[PDB]
């Protein structure tokens, strides 16, 4: 018998028993999650300790296989996504290091307080006491100092830490034959073996950078606009070519700018569309909203939901004495249990966020028919995505009136719609380049074109021409101002945020051209089209087994990552900015700074 | 009225398993196939060759009745000229199969909060099963070209594997109890049709 035939059988065994053992080890997690004992903690312990070993145990025996002589491009998919030596290539000693450094960043970053001047009593923590202060309060002083002492108290601790994870990261990314850690993030995207649907490692540095030159322009005019209205609202504070202070953003770090709203709302005599207490007048309770929300998804040809997702799932809140994390969440446990963890409340919110974990548990349910290491999405953004696409098509007036949430007498004016749109980018626009700043300060620090010394130094450059951000107190290289952020400080790969806001608008006009949607794209509905439900599945099935591009392609037609439809989305709020920026300066100046 | 039992078949407290399926003759019978429909929603009764509507007034030989549990996905792999490790490995009908099958839910009885390990199947073979051939043997199955020398390890796999049954598994991983009734006529006087 031949090396492929060996494979099939140890892939078979691997499939039976990883299968048993990780639905154990998830209802585990799940009666933890729905439960906090101190009994359900030590199960949880017990099961992630029997399914990490079994894990590295069959690493380790499918080791023993090359990955030469395997045909057919399937097996060696499951042999690439098995072997993955990892951490354990490095001494033991060094591997325990990293999991002691990992572990005082994650507990630093969870325990960090904050303790008010003239009295170390009144400390605060991220939530719910600081992330308040920066999302509500509007006083300059409270902000600037609340900036202040986080970046002094929490990165100072966490910079020699970071030097030394970056270091053995990097020694880690070149033992497992990769230029460097950013080479090891990036070869997710990765595709070889298959003719016309390569990817390169390096060809998502290009095609990132290529988008956000596109990108720029808007981003550009919505900076200016924002820029103004921050002038009228503080005017001692802001140069009329400067950047933006780093603590006017809205939140800590400046990553979404959703809170200026009701800074920044053009026409605020035009109220919002709010169907809360239209569902509190029906009396909606949380049932009724994820009913709703399944028969959306049936409309368009998905299938029913398993009677145990109604009988198993906790849709609402125990209160009294039983304790649970009320973060949203959808959970696949396998062998078709399938569930959702979520505190609903009567809220529009909660609304959309029940669409949102319907599509996560849609797509979950496609795949089901795909090998135990094939059942994932094609990559780190098509599952968002396809989550977010719900939402956005949920959430139109056309849907709300069709379910009799607004009442028919609902005619839209212009003024909604602009007000809707910037809404939007105040949250979608903001982001992206602030990402792609992350992103390639990150990738420079990994691949040594960073200097030690010249991190910080280079580090505020890039703010005020990539983002137009300009700090308000001058740091040194004893801060460590990125490790604030929950991502960077717990290792994880930030540019999937990327590709996915750039993936939820290439599908949804393709899914709204098989609906036939006639008008402009913000205002398009998928509801009743069974055709692109069809579309829409294709994909959805495939699950891992297909590179990325061809998955794309099912249903976009391109193999690469696109921007022109974002950039349609949002047209003729485009159009409204640059009328109301023709008399106004565009653009903005590096060498400004609010400290002089 | 000499009515021989469907009851010690349909009504057991246990059943086999698929790789050891659980075979019994019946003769010399007043065969009364009309009243069977006392299950919990028997999603399945399909007949080959002979028509399930009202013709079970024909003198047959010999009746078979196998019995055995296998999950909800199998049940499909029942039936003459399919493909798949129950098809395959544990359980073979013949292309020209004349008889009945008959396939009902059984999770209020099989499922255990803990899991189900009673219930085995054969997962490895060198070669296909003959119709109504039956493996016992449990000799430790040989992928590589060592011996294995009867203990487990690189390339030698044990051949048998446990559904391991719960409550909250999906329809298509709950237990199913299946019985299928196979009928001869042969050289005989062919005494099994009852009125
Ligand atoms: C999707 O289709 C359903 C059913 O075809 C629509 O629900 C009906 O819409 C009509 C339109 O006025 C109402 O008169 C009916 O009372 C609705 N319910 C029925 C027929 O049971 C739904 O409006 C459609 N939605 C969209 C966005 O097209
Ligand atoms: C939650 O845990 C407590 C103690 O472990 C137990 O008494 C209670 O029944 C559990 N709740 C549910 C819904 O299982
Ligand atoms: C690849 O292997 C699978 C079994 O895992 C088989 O169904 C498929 O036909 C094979 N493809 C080719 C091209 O041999
Ligand atoms: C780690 O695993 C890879 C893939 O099997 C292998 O090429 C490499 O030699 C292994 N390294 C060590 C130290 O075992
Ligand atoms: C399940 O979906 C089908 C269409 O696929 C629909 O006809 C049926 O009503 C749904 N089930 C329920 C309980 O509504
Ligand atoms: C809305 O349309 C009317 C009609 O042309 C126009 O006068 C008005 O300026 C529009 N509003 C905006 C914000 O463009
Ligand atoms: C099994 O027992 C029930 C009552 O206990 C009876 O109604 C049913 O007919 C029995 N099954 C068969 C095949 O006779
Ligand atoms: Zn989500």
């Amino acid at each position: 018998s031949t090396i492929e035939e060996q494979a099939k059988t140890f892939l078979d065994k691997f499939n039976h028993e990883a299968e048993d053992l990780f639905y154990q080890s998830s209802l585990a997690s799940w009666n933890y999650n729905t439960n906090i004992t101190e009994e359900n903690v030590q199960n949880m312990n017990n099961a992630g300790d029997k399914w990490s070993a079994f894990l590295k145990e069959q690493s380790t025996l499918a080791q023993m296989y090359p990955l030469q002589e395997i045909q057919n491009l399937t097996v060696k998919l499951q042999l690439q996504a098995l072997q993955q030596n990892g951490s354990s290539v490095l001494s033991e000693d060094k591997s325990k290091r990293l999991n002691t450094i990992l572990n005082t960043m994650s507990t630093i970053y969870s325990t960090g307080k904050v303790c008010n001047p003239d009295n170390p009593q009144e400390c605060l923590l991220l939530e719910p006491g600081l992330n308040e202060i920066m999302a509500n309060s509007l006083d300059y002083n409270e902000r600037l100092w609340a900036w202040e002492s986080w970046r002094s108290e929490v990165g100072k601790q966490l910079r020699p830490l970071y030097e030394e994870y970056v270091v053995l990261k990097n020694e880690m990314a070149r033992a497992n034959h990769y230029e460097d850690y950013g080479d090891y993030w990036r070869g997710d995207y990765e595709v070889n073996g298959v003719d016309g649907y390569d990817y390169s490692r390096g060809q998502l540095i290009e095609d990132v950078e290529h988008t956000f030159e596109e990108i720029k322009p808007l981003y550009e005019h919505l900076h200016a606009y924002v820029r103004a209205k921050l002038m009228n609202a503080y005017p001692s504070y802001i140069s009329p070519i400067g950047c933006l202070p780093a603590h006017l953003l809205g939140d800590m770090w400046g990553r979404f700018w959703t809170n200026l709203y009701s800074l920044t709302v053009p026409f605020g005599q035009k109220p919002n569309i709010d169907v809360t207490d239209a569902m509190v007048d029906q009396a909606w309770d949380a049932q009724r909203i994820f009913k709703e929300a399944e028969k959306f998804f049936v409309s368009v040809g998905l299938p029913n939901m398993t009677q145990g997702f109604w009988e198993n799932s906790m849709l609402t809140d125990p209160g009294n004495v039983q304790k649970a994390v009320c973060h949203p969440t959808a959970w696949d446990l396998g062998k078709g249990d399938f569930r959702i963890l979520m505190c609903t409340k009567v809220t529009m919110d909660d609304f959309l966020t029940a669409h949102h974990e319907m599509g996560h548990i849609q797509y979950d349910m496609a795949y089901a028919a795909q090998p135990f290491l094939l059942r994932n999405g094609a990559n780190e953004g098509f599952h968002e995505a396809v989550g977010e696409i719900m939402s956005l098509s949920a959430a139109t007036p056309k849907h709300l009136k069709s379910i009799g949430l607004l009442s028919p007498d609902f005619q839209e004016d212009n003024e909604t719609e602009i007000n809707f749109l910037l809404k939007q980018a105040l949250t979608i626009v903001g982001t992206l380049p602030f990402t792609y700043m992350l992103e390639k300060w990150r990738w420079m620090v990994f691949k040594g074109e960073i200097p030690k010394d010249q991190w910080m130094k280079k580090w505020w450059e890039m703010k005020r021409e990539i983002v137009g951000v300009v700090e308000p107190v001058p740091h040194d290289e004893t801060y460590c101002d990125p490790a604030s952020l929950f991502h960077v400080s717990n290792d994880y790969s930030f540019i999937r945020y990327y590709t996915r806001t750039l993936y939820q608008f290439q599908f949804q006009e393709a899914l709204c051209q098989a609906a036939k949607h006639e008008g402009p794209l913000h205002k398009c509905d998928i509801s009743n089209s069974t055709e692109a439900g069809q579309k829409l599945f294709n994909m959805l099935r495939l699950g891992k087994s297909e590179p990325w591009t061809l998955a794309l392609e099912n249903v976009v037609g391109a193999k690469n990552m696109n921007v022109r439809p974002l950039l349609n989305y949002f047209e003729p709020l485009f159009t409204w900015l640059k009328d109301q920026n023709k008399n106004s300066f565009v653009g903005w100046s590096t060498d400004w700074s609010p400290y002089a | 009225t000499n009515l021989c039992p469907f009851d010690e078949v349909f009504n057991a407290t246990r059943f086999a398993s698929v790789y050891a399926w659980n075979r019994k003759r019946i003769s010399n019978c007043v065969a009364d196939y009309s009243v069977l429909y006392n299950l919990a929603p028997f999603f399945t009764f399909k007949c080959y060759g002979v028509s399930p509507t009202k013709l079970n007034d024909l003198c047959f030989t010999n009746v078979y009745a196998d019995s055995f549990v296998i999950r909800g996905d199998e049940v499909r792999q029942i039936a003459p000229g399919q493909t798949g490790n129950i098809a395959d490995y544990n359980y073979k009908l013949p292309d020209d199969f004349t008889g009945c099958v008959i396939a009902w839910n059984s999770n209020k009885l099989d499922s255990k909060v803990s899991g189900n390990y009673n219930y085995l199947y054969r997962l490895f073979r060198k070669s296909n099963l003959k119709p109504f051939e039956r493996d016992i043997s449990t000799e430790i199955y040989q992928a590589g070209n060592k011996p294995c020398n009867g203990v487990a390890g690189f390339n030698c796999y044990f051949p048998l594997r446990s559904y391991s049954f719960r409550p909250t598994y999906g329809v298509g991983h709950q237990p199913y109890r299946v019985v299928v009734l196979s009928f001869e006529l042969l050289h005989a006087p062919a005494t099994v049709c009852g009125p």
